């Protein structure tokens, strides 16, 4: 809406277009640089104890 | 740094500033030593207030070695601690730097006061009688009495020398970018 | 690791094998006082047993050594380039700091060395400390980067408390009017509490500095800061002027600090008033020769693609310090407080030199 | 680190080089088949009128004022000794009002605020209204400051120290010529450019070049005195 | 003159002005002046030689500090001062011509 | 103080980029005026401003009623289906 | 610094070393595949293996000070010869023992 | 509600003003200097997780070192305070009035003056 | 001028000789002999080990001994056992600077910046441009210390 010249110029990042550096806000460092729980904390909380929250990869 | 048909002709050395400040740095070091071992010839205990500096009235040497170096660190003319500021001022009128002139004067012309102001301390009904006893006699070492000698040539005479001593801090402060 | 060169860590062979000679020469004189008398043995004499080592030796082993590393330095061969993983500098300019450095410190030892037969008010760790000092101020001259250059400041600055710890606290003398009676001093306390605390505001600020100076560039390496600097002047790519301003700001802060610069420059005084004559004279050699020198390096050398913030910075201090110290300087009447104060003169003069020279 | 950047571009450097210049319309034209609430608003543009004598007056005591409760905040509240039956009121209206904090510090940092505000107006105004047009800049700025710091440190201060008020404006005059007006540490140029604009080719100023270092040759001392040795 | 004269001529006053400076007679510890003298010889000897050879190196640094200054100076110019004909032709010079690696 | 490593052992996401700008800054007459765009490709991947600006101005635009619904993804194939249907 | 070639070619990446004696093995074949034809500007296309071996071989820090020091001994090289060097050095230090007069009342401005 | 890089940069700025503020007792100045140095410790880690750099983590450490030594250090010196005639409030080594203070008086070790 | 030749018990005076006044040499210059090994270990220089090491290895040993002496001459109220003791170890470090000196020697050989027994096929020509030291060397003891003055 802002001209198509604007959204290129925008969107464009590096001058060199060979490498990928890909956004990131942060960092990963625990485990390998992986993460461990890929659920929200009330489902951290409750997989534990509760069944029906794992849905068994197989 | 003019340029004539793209060939470039410079007058300017661009290390000479380093070079003065190490020479500053050196020289107020070598008068401050001088000073220290003419304390340092004597019995310490003695130089606790600045009224004290009448206990530099002992003898001859002790009393002009100090006399000297104290005009020394005022910046007097004919000793080596005014060749320092007096290349400072140079330098700076070099660069064209007026204020900095001035505000080095200011701070010159009150430092050389507060230096010179202990001469009158000096004053001493008496003589001081300032040495350490050894063998029920006084002390007096004669290596730092040759050190101090060495200093006070070198503090009379050092601005006839002073060639060489740029010559080699030029040297040095030639390699810091090349 | 396939390979370790031996151009990544040539230099340190000499600084390692004085170490571990000054450091084996004291655990052996720390028990100079056992020797087995075996039931078949026989002494000639007495033995006596209140000793009071004369530390003149431990000095002409200093001499020796310091004598040793000026040798390494004369027959001196190599490229100008970076070791231990670019973390230190081999060029002309830096060895020509550490030379020189090192014949000072030589006449300076030689001088305390002539001296201390006219009368031993000074102990062993005494002379030990200054013998860390100056093994360890040259490669405070090669560091290469801040991070480098700041443990090597907190090294040497151990060494400088070791050193003000070992003061000769009381004294004999003809004062035979104090026994009965309690007489408190409280310099050796003074002195301690602020050389203490001006090293950790230091410290802090000198680390706060260093976790900026990574996030804004990647490195504390001197030739990648300066052209990262540069470089984002011309392409106009990071335009926070007030983080720049406030890491000069807190760099300069620091330094004004550590080295008790005219703003700061009251608690130097009672640091002179505890101290004794040798350790002034110390103090002051260190002081010129390698603490002044790297702050002025810094604005001239290191750093000098932030001159463009730097200056206007330095002026004000300069200015407040001459305004600060023009009357303070008329009001003092212990030897101590003069000589501190004609350091701190000396030092605002060289700022401005250094002011000058920037431009 | 610049100061007074907009007042010191060489306005034919700049537009010669095609840079952005300071002194270019900042303005709001608001256009017809507008709603009449984007007209009000586009009227913002008075504050960015840097010709108008109210906001420069404005702005120049809304500085002096801020300055001067820094000063208080730092240097002056700290210093001078408050009575111990005023701190006790003071404290006691803390406990009795939800900010009362807020109150003591209006009531402290008024005067300071108020000072600052109307020092920097009347110098705003004794600055641009007379010394604007003097022929001897350095002179005129020493002359002006040293007499509207004499008059502040009488009033402000004690009177019997207007001779340190009149030094110290001698010395910010100095310091404000040097480094407010003139242009060092921040130049935005370089030494020695220069701009063509004649029709001459390549081969005429390539001729001019040579006289000239010809001619440039003889601010050699060596070269003038004919002391040169045969190499 | 000669520095070997002159270093031996500075070593004998040396010594001279500090027994009068300790209060000792003169002629006390005779063999400390011909010690003086020849120390002093060859010590300002060699400074003879130091430093004139580092007048040597000096001159041949600034022949580098020369390249040094003119490199540093291009890449100080203000922006859009690069193009400019003032200095656009010693400009494409360094980044044409000197890209001879 | 640039060791080109990553916070598991592995390697510096700009890494190539530090490597391209140090080989043109060694190779270059007139470094600073010469490499500008490496170093600020190297800048760019080092603080992400470029994308910052993106964001800001994306939301920005998300802020209008400019976008109503859009284009579905089915698993199967890469392929965008739109809401409507 | 942030302007001398000679500090930016002390900064290396970590765990990078030089091969000196390739290097410089390299560059004296190429510099001796020229220097027998002598032009005033180098064409290193008129040596094409030699080129590519000084080029897979040396540094880039290390090719910028070595054509550096070439400029600069074929522009010395076209000045100076090793007798008239030898005799104006003769010249000046002999004069050296003397003094510089004024030169009171000049003609030439 | 604050980003967490303007919240960590203001709480050690903050954390040393406070350092200032408190009465000068020599083991709750300790005390504060250990949190700032802790409050640099998690400054270091945030930045070095945030730019992917691994020799802010060896600043933590690094951290960790220094602050035990000067621990080490400040436990000593208060112990040095023992030995000496002083107090660990120093606002009570000196005569200089503080209206800060509640209770300040010393007067001259005399029972009277005058005596005629 | 004229060097010590290399593995000989003289070897070590070598190091005394240089050409300029320089600590090091620039990033791309070339060293004064030709290379052995640039990327040398520390195996590498003990295996290049000399006589001249050897020799600069037996003048620390002999120099010790007076400089052990004049340490021990400032030593007061000790024994038999604790002088003997300092004085071994006094001439223990300075053996063991004698041995970095041959290290360091023979490292220099390997990378050639010190006389190898090898010369360069081509010269590096060089213009004596400034002279200043040529005839007060050829009137002194300074011409043994300088390298082609
Ligand atoms: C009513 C007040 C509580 C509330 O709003 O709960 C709704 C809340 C859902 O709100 P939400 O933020 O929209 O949840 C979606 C988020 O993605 C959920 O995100 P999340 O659970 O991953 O992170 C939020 C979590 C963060 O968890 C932690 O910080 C872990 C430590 C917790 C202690 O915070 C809490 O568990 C406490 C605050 C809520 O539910 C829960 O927090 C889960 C438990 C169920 C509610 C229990 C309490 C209320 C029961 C009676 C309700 C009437
Ligand atoms: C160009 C002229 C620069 C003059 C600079 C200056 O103000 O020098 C102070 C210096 C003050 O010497 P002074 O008042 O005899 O000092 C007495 C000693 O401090 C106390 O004398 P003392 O009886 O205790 O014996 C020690 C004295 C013994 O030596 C002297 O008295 C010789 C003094 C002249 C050299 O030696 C020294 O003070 C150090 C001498 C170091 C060089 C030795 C060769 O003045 C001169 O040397 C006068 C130079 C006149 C040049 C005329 C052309
Ligand atoms: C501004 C908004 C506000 O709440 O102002 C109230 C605040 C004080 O309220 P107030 O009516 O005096 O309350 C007295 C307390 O009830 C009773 O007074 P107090 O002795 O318990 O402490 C009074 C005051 C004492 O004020 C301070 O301590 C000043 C700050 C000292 C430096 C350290 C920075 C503050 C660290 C904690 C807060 C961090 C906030 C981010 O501290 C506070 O009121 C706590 C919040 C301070 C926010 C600034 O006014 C100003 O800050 C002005
Ligand atoms: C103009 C500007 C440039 C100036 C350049 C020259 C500067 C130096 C000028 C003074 C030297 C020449 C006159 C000598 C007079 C004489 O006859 O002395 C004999 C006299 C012998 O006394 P003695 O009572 O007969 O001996 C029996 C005693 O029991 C003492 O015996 P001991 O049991 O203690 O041990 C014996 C030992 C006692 O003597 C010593 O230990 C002397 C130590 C003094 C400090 C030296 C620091 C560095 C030491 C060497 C480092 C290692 C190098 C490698 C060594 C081999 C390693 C395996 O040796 C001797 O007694 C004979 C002397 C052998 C050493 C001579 C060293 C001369 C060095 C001169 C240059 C220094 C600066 C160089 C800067 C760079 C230049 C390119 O020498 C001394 O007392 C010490 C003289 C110290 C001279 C150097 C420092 C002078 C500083 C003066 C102030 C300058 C400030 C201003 C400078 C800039 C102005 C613009
Ligand atoms: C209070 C005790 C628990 C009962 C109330 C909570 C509801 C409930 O029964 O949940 C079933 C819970 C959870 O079972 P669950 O998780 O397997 O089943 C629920 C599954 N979802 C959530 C997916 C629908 O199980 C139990 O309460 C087990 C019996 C416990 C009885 C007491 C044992 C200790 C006695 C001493
Ligand atoms: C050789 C040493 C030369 C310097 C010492 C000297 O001659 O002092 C004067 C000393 C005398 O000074 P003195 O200090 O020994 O004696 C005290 C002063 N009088 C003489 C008044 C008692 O000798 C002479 O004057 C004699 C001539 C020199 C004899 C040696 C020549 C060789
Ligand atoms: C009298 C008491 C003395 C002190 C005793 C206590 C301290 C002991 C210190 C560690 C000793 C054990 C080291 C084990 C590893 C090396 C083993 C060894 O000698 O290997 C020989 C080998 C010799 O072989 P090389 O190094 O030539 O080659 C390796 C082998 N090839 C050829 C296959 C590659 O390694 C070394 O000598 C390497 C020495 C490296 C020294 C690094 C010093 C770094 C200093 C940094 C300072 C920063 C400030
Ligand atoms: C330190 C060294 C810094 C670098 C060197 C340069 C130093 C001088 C820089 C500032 C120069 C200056 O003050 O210029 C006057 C300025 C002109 O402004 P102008 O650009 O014409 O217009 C813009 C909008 N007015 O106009 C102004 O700034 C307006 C206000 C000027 C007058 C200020 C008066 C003092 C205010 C603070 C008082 C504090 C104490 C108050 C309480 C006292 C006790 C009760």
């Amino acid at each position: 809406v802002h001209g198509e010249e604007y959204a290129q110029k925008m969107q464009k990042r590096f001058h060199q277009t060979d490498i990928w550096a890909p956004f990131r806000h942060r960092y990963a460092y625990m485990y390998n640089s992986s993460n461990k729980n890929v659920k929200d904390y009330k489902q951290v909380t409750l997989s534990r104890y509760i069944n029906g929250f794992d849905k068994f990869n197989v | 740094m003019s340029i004539f048909s793209n060939i470039w002709i410079n007058n300017d050395l661009n290390s000479y500033g380093l070079s003065i400040l190490l020479l500053n740095i050196i020289n107020y070091l070598i008068v401050f030593m001088l000073i220290l071992s003419v304390i340092l010839l004597t019995n310490l205990s003695k130089f606790k207030s600045l009224n004290q500096f009448k206990e530099f009235n002992s003898y001859n040497f002790i009393l002009y070695s100090l006399i000297f170096s104290l005009l020394s660190m005022a910046g007097i003319p004919p000793l080596l601690g005014f060749t320092g500021k007096f290349l400072a001022i140079l330098y700076s009128s070099f660069k064209s730097q007026y204020l900095l002139i001035l505000f080095m004067t200011i701070l010159n012309i009150f430092g050389m006061y507060f230096y010179i102001q202990n001469l009158r301390f000096v004053v001493k009904k008496n003589k001081s009688s300032i040495l350490n006893y050894k063998n029920y006699y006084v002390n007096i070492n004669y290596s730092i009495t040759l050190n101090i000698i060495l200093l006070n040539f070198f503090n009379f005479f050092g601005i006839l020398f002073l060639s060489d001593l740029i010559i080699i801090l030029n040297y040095i402060s030639s390699y810091i970018y090349i | 690791l396939l390979r370790l060169l031996v151009s990544e860590y040539i230099f340190f062979l000499p600084v390692f094998t004085n170490l571990f000679i000054y450091w084996h020469i004291f655990f052996k004189n720390n028990i100079n006082l056992v020797n087995k008398k075996n039931n078949w043995d026989k002494s000639i004499s007495v033995k006596n047993i209140i000793i009071k080592q004369n530390p003149s030796f431990i000095i002409r082993l200093n001499l020796l050594l310091n004598s040793l590393m000026v040798l390494y330095l004369i027959t001196f061969n190599g490229y100008s380039s970076t070791f231990w993983w670019s973390h230190f500098k081999l060029n002309n300019y830096s060895l020509y700091m550490y030379l020189l450095v090192i014949i000072f410190n030589n006449y300076f030892l030689y001088i305390t060395e002539k001296h201390i037969k006219i009368l031993n008010n000074y102990s062993i760790d005494y002379f030990f400390s200054i013998i860390n000092i100056t093994l360890f101020i040259p490669m405070i001259f090669l560091s290469n980067t801040l991070f480098t250059f700041f443990f090597l400041i907190e090294l040497v600055s151990c060494a400088i408390f070791y050193k003000f710890i070992v003061s000769k606290i009381s004294f004999k003398n003809s004062n035979y009017k104090d026994n009965y009676f309690s007489i408190f001093s409280k310099n050796y306390l003074n002195v301690l509490f602020y050389q203490y605390w001006s090293s950790f505001f230091s410290s802090v600020m000198i680390g706060f500095c260093i976790i900026y100076l990574f996030s804004l560039t990647g490195s504390t390496e001197w030739s990648i800061i300066n052209f990262i600097v540069a470089s984002n002047n011309q392409i106009n790519y990071y335009t926070n002027n007030i983080t720049l301003l406030f890491i000069c700001l807190t760099l300069i802060i620091g330094f004004i600090i550590k080295l008790g610069i005219a703003p700061i420059q009251l608690y130097k005084i009672e640091i002179y008033k505890g101290l004794p004559f040798l350790s002034i004279f110390f103090y002051t050699t260190f002081y010129f020769l390698i603490f002044f020198l790297f702050f002025s390096l810094l604005f001239i050398y290191y750093l000098s693609a932030l001159n463009n913030f730097f200056w206007i910075i330095l002026l004000i201090i300069s200015i407040i310090g001459i305004f600060y110290i023009i009357s303070i300087i008329f009001d003092i009447n212990l030897f101590k407080a003069f000589l501190a104060y004609s350091t701190i003169i000396n030092s605002i003069s060289f700022i401005l030199l250094i002011i000058a020279i920037i431009f | 680190m610049e100061l007074n950047s907009s007042a010191k571009e060489d306005s034919h450097y700049v537009g010669v080089l095609g840079y952005p210049s300071q002194h270019d319309p900042h303005t709001l034209h608001p256009k017809k088949h507008d709603s009449t609430f984007t007209k009000v608003y586009a009227c913002r543009d008075m504050l960015w009128d840097h010709h108008w004598e109210v906001r420069n007056t404005l702005y120049a005591g809304f500085k002096g004022a801020l300055l001067g409760v820094a000063y208080a905040s730092g240097f002056g509240l700290i210093s001078k000794t408050v009575p111990s039956i005023v701190l006790k009121k003071m404290f006691r209206f803390v406990r009795n009002n939800n900010f009362g904090h807020i109150r003591i510090m209006q009531d402290l940092l008024t005067p300071y605020a108020l000072t600052g505000f109307g020092l920097g107006s009347v110098y705003y105004l004794y600055q641009h209204n007379v010394w604007e047009n003097r022929s001897n800049k350095w002179l005129a700025e020493v002359l002006s400051n040293a007499l509207f710091f004499q008059v502040a440190t009488a009033v402000c201060v004690n009177p019997g120290f207007h001779i340190y008020g009149m030094v110290g404006g001698i010395l910010f005059g100095t310091l404000k010529y040097a480094f407010y007006n003139s242009s060092f540490f921040q130049e935005k140029e370089s030494i020695g450019s220069y701009t063509t604009f004649g029709d001459l080719s390549e081969e005429e100023r390539k001729k001019q070049e040579y006289k000239d270092y010809i001619q440039f040759l003889g601010n050699y001392h060596k070269v003038r005195n004919g002391q040169l040795v045969d190499l | 003159s000669s520095m070997l004269i002159w270093g031996a001529c500075f070593g004998l006053f040396t010594r001279a002005a500090a027994c009068k400076a300790s209060m000792i007679p003169l002629t006390t510890s005779p063999w400390k002046y011909p010690k003086y003298m020849i120390v002093s010889a060859v010590t300002f000897y060699y400074f003879d030689w130091y430093r004139r050879m580092a007048l040597e190196q000096l001159c041949y640094n600034e022949e580098k500090l020369e390249r040094y200054q003119i490199r540093a100076k291009l890449q100080s110019l203000k922006i859009g001062e690069e193009l400019s004909d003032a200095y656009r032709e010693s400009f494409f010079e360094h980044a044409v011509q000197k890209n001879n690696i | 103080s640039y060791s080109g490593y990553s916070l598991n052992g592995g390697v510096h996401p700009c890494l190539p980029f530090y490597e391209r700008m140090l080989q043109c800054a060694k190779s270059e007459a007139l470094p600073i005026k010469m490499c500008t765009a490496q170093t600020e490709d190297y800048l760019e991947c080092h603080h992400r401003k470029k994308q910052y600006a993106l964001n800001y101005a994306i939301k920005k635009e998300l802020n209008n009623i400019r976008i109503v619904a859009l284009p579905r993804y089915d698993e199967e194939n890469d392929t965008f289906v739109p809401f409507s249907q | 610094m942030e302007f001398s070639n000679a500090l930016l070619s002390q900064t290396k990446l970590p765990g990078q070393q030089y091969d000196y004696k390739r290097c410089f093995q390299a560059s004296n074949t190429h510099f001796e595949c020229l220097d027998s034809i002598r032009d005033a500007y180098d064409n290193h296309h008129k040596c094409p293996q030699t080129y590519q071996a000084w080029q897979s071989s040396c540094d880039v820090g290390i090719r910028r000070y070595q054509m550096d020091n070439r400029e600069q001994q074929k522009k010395d090289q076209l000045l100076y010869s090793k007798e008239q060097l030898k005799n104006y050095n003769a010249a000046k230090n002999k004069e050296a023992y003397g003094i510089t007069a004024p030169k009171n009342l000049s003609f030439a401005f | 509600m604050l980003t967490w890089i303007s919240f960590w940069s203001l709480i050690f700025w903050l954390i040393l003003i406070i350092l200032v503020l408190k009465p000068k007792n020599f083991i709750s100045i300790l005390f504060m200097s250990e949190l700032t140095w802790l409050a640099l410790y998690c400054l270091s880690l945030l930045f070095g997780a945030i730019y992917c750099d691994i020799t802010l983590l060896s600043i933590s450490f690094f951290i960790l070192g220094v602050a035990g030594l000067e621990f080490s250090f400040g436990i000593l010196i208060a112990i040095l305070y023992k030995n000496l005639n002083e107090s660990l409030n120093t606002d009570l080594n000196n005569n200089n009035n503080n209206q800060n203070i509640f209770d300040k008086n010393f007067k001259t070790p005399l029972e009277k003056i005058n005596w005629q | 001028s004229q060097t010590f030749a290399h593995d000989s018990f003289l070897g070590g005076l070598n190091l005394f000789k240089r050409r300029d006044p320089r600590f090091v040499l620039d990033q791309g210059e070339r060293p004064p002999y030709p290379i052995i090994n640039s990327n040398s270990s520390f195996v590498d220089v003990l295996s290049n080990f000399n006589k001249a090491d050897f020799g600069l290895v037996l003048f620390s040993a002999a120099i010790g001994f007076p400089l052990s002496r004049w340490v021990l001459k400032g030593l007061t109220f000790s024994s038999l056992n604790y002088r003997r003791g300092l004085f071994s170890s006094v001439y223990g470090g300075v053996i063991l600077w004698g041995l970095v000196l041959g290290f360091n020697n023979s490292y220099y050989r390997l990378n050639g910046f010190v006389d190898n027994g090898l010369v360069w096929k081509r010269k590096e020509r060089k213009l004596n441009k400034y002279d200043f030291t040529s005839e007060f060397e050829d009137n002194s003891f300074f011409k043994k210390l300088r390298i082609r003055d």
